[PDB]
């Protein structure tokens, strides 16, 4: 499996 | 992008430990979104249950 991350800057 | 693969039940694709992504089929999922949570994320050698059902 492969890791996937998600994060949003304001 | 591939970061915008996100854990197809959720979509939030932020747990960055948690989110494994299936080169079989599915897109993108949680340890705990699938089956009882494994016990890390696969080094790359796992597949989702979707795939599995193929056979
Ligand atoms: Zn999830
Ligand atoms: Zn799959």
């Amino acid at each position: 499996a492969r890791t996937k991350q998600t994060a949003r800057k304001s | 992008a591939v970061d915008l693969y996100v854990c197809l039940l959720c979509g939030s694709g932020n747990d960055e430990d948690r989110l494994l992504l299936c080169d079989g089929c599915d897109d993108s999922y949680h340890t705990f979104c699938l089956i009882p949570p494994l016990h890390d994320v696969p080094k790359g050698d796992w597949r989702c249950p979707k795939c599995l059902a193929q056979e």
